[PDB]
């Protein structure tokens, strides 16, 4: 099964559908799946029980299924929640953020967050 | 229902249809070239 | 009259009820037929706002629109077991693609002046093959005056050359020795999914044209 | 091949780009808006 | 004659030959249908139209070969 | 920039769509300072 | 008269080569189910009718031209 | 005379192998749209006119060579 | 005569296709081996699906020999 | 008389060549496709780039043709 | 007489393009298995009676190009 | 004459098949050259004059293909 | 004569053909050999042998072909 | 001859065929060398001399065909 | 004078045998500078090998070569 985390909080539910954003893009683990390590990004992460799916802003993390169809997930803070436009507004203050070169990175996450609102 | 609702696509399709009659007519020539033996 | 003639007035008649003989009233549920050409009008016209989507996004929407059309329904009635020629005559496919593309060109020096020709430099190259990159894109651009007209014709063409063929040898085939009597339906089911599937390369073509000839077009109004 | 045994080919196009005609003005005046009708209609139900 | 009723027959096995790119296109299309979904446990139903799409276009091509093919054949 | 540090960064800006509550705030704002040291001597302590 | 008759003989031999292209196009299929299937060992149930369909059209591209083959042979 | 027909037949056969190349190119395309879609699921309406556009231009250079077919049987 | 020179000369453009499979066969066999390198395991399951990629891509130099076959006689 | 089939014949032959350049175009295209995928923001860079991979890839393509034509017509 | 002395010769020339296929076959198999091995170091024992099987299989083709060429070659 | 003329045809005719892997060539560097500046985001300043380099070399087989082909036809 | 002869010459010719494919064989195992080599590193030793196994029969496959022209000539 | 001239002229359509496999081949080089540079960002001090190592041998294999072109033309 | 012709016809066929060596040489290359760049340090063992099958890959489109020149001496 999955071992989905956060710092204060932990939540994660065999493996049989788990849908990642991964450095290969985006994965889909179901029951076995080949042993991997493979970065989260900052993502929108589907855990299915069942076919039920809930989804899940995560703040990226770390994910390594090991062979026995455990997929350890490590991942930060998060969501429906944290999407509900001042994030958006934030984007265009990251905007005058690019006028500092860290500044430039952080700015740039700005802007993939707000990417991240969009695929949600 | 159906209805006759104008639509304004005469200069929009002014070029298409100049090139409807050019065809037409090289066409004509055309076939006239094939009836032939 | 012609045979040809005869059948663009069945195509008339058949597009006429479309629109008055398969919507019962106008019903805002509407009917099982008419999700269809509710869900074809949505595809083609966000298609059009997405690929032209300017202050002009619909206004090529009745011209994109009846080239789906037409060739949507002339190749089903030509596939039928017995029918003639409608886009299996090649002279209506081929000047009517010959004719949007003048009208391409005609509209792109209309609307865009000289400045038509920036479209014949769609890219910021080094300048000594800067000449060069304006010959073969004019000779990329009168391509698809061929191209888009070419592929459809050859398809139906030779799905209807492919089945005829095959039929008059698949008679002769049963009458061989009576072995062939065993086994004597596997050359239709043979002649069965060719006819199937020369429906389907045929609608896969009204909407390849209806995106191609709003490509050519985009590249046109929008230069580069 | 069966269709350049015509000659026919200006009369077959004749008939063709006439059918065009007939067919472009058809959709844009009368069958499209009468699509564009229930689309509107729909929106204006879902307003009230 | 004989001359021109052996080229009917060998212009129209040279024709043949045209189909062999599209049989080998219908498989990469397929090819590529099942690493993605293997990716995604479900990319698939959007995939599945795109597969039939490259398929059916690579197929299209293949048949322009194969009517030349029966023209010179039978004819 | 670095991973973590990336990753960091997203969840600082996660406490941004809109909408939040205090735990986020406070696990994204404590930031202090960290006395730079040296091989005795000690540079100054510049922010965490 | 020995022009036609070596035709037929020619011509059914030149339409074979064709056929080759088909073969490779299905075990191209074959390879991406197997690829497929280990990097997600429960995606093959889906997986195993896409292949098939994939072999099945493949094949098909094939027989078509060795169709040609039998009929330059036998006419 | 029976040469010029016979080579006339002949020629059309010929130019028809160049065709299936560009069959290949389409399926190509196709194939390359379905990998980038399962790698980002969210790329797929930037992807899809640079698609469109390379079938097109893959497909074109073999349309030249089929016009060449008919020219060398109807001319 | 003729028609002799033209049996041995189709018999002989036939066994060209037979290249075809020789790569064929390969190609489900380099999938094998990299599939169960990659899991340690899937073999079982893999071999009947391997074995039926690989008689496929055979069979289609077989074919192409069976013209042969057909034009080397008559 | 033969030099009339002599043309069509070569032509038949030069026509062939367009194949290599249908292939080639579509390699660019898919490896536009796959760096975007990759990417997903390299297109600005790569998208005149991938116009010019193009063009090169007819260009080779069309000078196949135009010895077809340099036969028939001349 | 001529002929037919020449066709053999011409007809043995012909079967031998068909072994260069298998001869990128065998190739192909043994890429697998280097790579396979070099990525799990000890595959090696599973792999090895299925990788010979392959190879095999692959050569075959190759083998049967070559009689063809005797058949022809000798008449 | 007739002979001697067809001779340099049929040569100019074959001549044009090995242009075909030049041309290969070039969308292969450019496919490259795609694929680096993808992966990189920043290799290009380099990677581009680089490019061209290898579009000319590749290309160069091609131009010396189609120098015997003017020198058939022409010379 | 000249017929029989004539076609001794151009069978061989086109027998060439069948060597290009052992070349581009030899090819593929080394490029394997590689990019195995670069993903182990240190799987060499094992698996050089394997390199060299898959060139030999490769080329073996050229070897024949050239066997075939000699006897035509 | 007229026979034997008409070889000169066929022949040297043939041997220009030849070169194609060197035209891909340099391509594929530059093709690494673009990957390899984007790989490391600077593996390219000693790995440009290989690419014109790579390049050269390639290119060599071309020119015999080439050479043979000019030779028969010529005669 | 059919035989000095022949000869010359079947040193031009005998090109077509040369081009699978000429890919072939560019692979392994392709692959030594896949491999370094992947690894740094791995190139100066690696050589000698890289070097081995480079030759070796050419030598069979030599071998079609010298059948070239066999028929063209006869």
């Amino acid at each position: 099964k999955l071992q989905f985390a956060l710092p204060h909080e932990t939540l994660y539910s065999e493996v049989t559908q788990v849908n990642l954003p991964a450095k290969s893009g985006r994965i889909g683990v179901l029951a076995n799946h080949v042993p991997t390590v493979e970065q989260l990004l900052p993502g929108v992460v589907e855990v299915m029980e069942g076919s039920n799916s809930k989804k899940f802003f995560i703040s990226g993390g770390f994910a390594t299924v090991q062979p026995d169809s455990q997929l350890c997930v490590t991942a930060i803070e998060a969501p429906l929640e944290s999407f509900s436009e001042n994030i958006k507004n934030l984007l265009a203050e990251a905007k005058k953020n690019v006028s500092s070169s860290r500044e430039a990175a952080e700015a740039a996450i700005q802007v993939e967050v707000l990417e991240n609102l969009q695929s949600v | 229902m159906l209805k006759r609702f104008p639509t304004p696509i005469l200069k929009v399709y002014w070029p298409f249809f100049v090139a409807g009659a050019a065809v037409y007519y090289g066409m004509s020539k055309a076939a006239d070239l094939s009836s032939n033996t | 009259l012609t045979t040809f003639s005869l059948y663009t007035i069945i195509v008339l008649l058949v597009i006429t009820s479309l629109y008055t003989l398969t919507n019962n009233n106008n019903k805002i549920i509407g009917s099982r037929w008419l999700i269809s050409q509710e869900a074809i009008y949505d595809t083609i016209m966000n298609m059009t706002k997405g690929q032209i989507g300017g202050k002009n996004w619909g206004l090529y929407f009745p011209m994109i629109f009846t080239l789906f059309m037409f060739i949507f329904i002339a190749n089903l009635i030509s596939m039928i077991p017995y029918s003639f020629a409608l886009s299996a005559h090649l002279v209506f496919i081929i000047s009517l693609s010959i004719v949007i593309w003048l009208g391409n060109t005609i509209l792109g020096l209309y609307k865009h002046g000289w400045v038509f020709f920036s479209l014949f430099v769609p890219a910021g190259t080094p300048l000594p093959l800067v000449p060069l990159l304006v010959i073969i894109e004019t000779l990329s651009y009168f391509a698809r005056a061929i191209s888009l007209g070419l592929r459809l014709g050859s398809n139906i063409l030779a799905g209807h050359l492919l089945m005829v063929i095959l039929a008059g040898l698949t008679f002769n085939f049963m009458l061989i020795n009576l072995f062939t009597l065993v086994f004597g339906f596997v050359p239709l089911a043979m002649i069965l999914a060719i006819m199937m599937l020369e429906f389907a390369i045929g609608i896969i073509q009204g909407y390849v044209w209806a995106i191609l000839t709003a490509s050519y077009l985009k590249d046109a109004v929008y230069l580069h | 091949m069966p269709q350049l045994v015509p000659f026919y080919f200006m009369n077959q196009l004749t008939y063709g780009f006439l059918l065009m005609i007939t067919l472009l003005i058809l959709f844009s005046q009368f069958f499209l808006p009468m699509i564009l009708r229930l689309y509107v209609s729909r929106l204006f139900i879902s307003k009230l | 004659m004989q001359l021109v009723l052996a080229a009917k027959y060998i212009g129209a096995g040279i024709s043949t030959i045209g189909l062999l790119g599209a049989g080998i296109g219908i498989a990469i299309v397929f090819a590529a249908l099942i690493n993605g979904v293997s990716r995604n446990p479900s990319i698939k139903d959007t995939v599945f139209p795109m597969a039939i799409l490259g398929f059916a276009l690579s197929e299209a091509t293949g048949l322009f070969c194969l009517m030349v093919s029966f023209l010179l054949l039978f004819g | 920039i670095s991973y973590a540090a990336y990753l960091n960064v997203a969840a600082q800006a996660i406490r941004s769509t809109e909408l939040q509550t205090a735990s986020v705030l406070n696990r994204s704002q404590t930031d202090a300072f960290y006395t730079q040291y040296k091989n005795a001597s000690e540079p100054t302590p510049i922010t965490k």
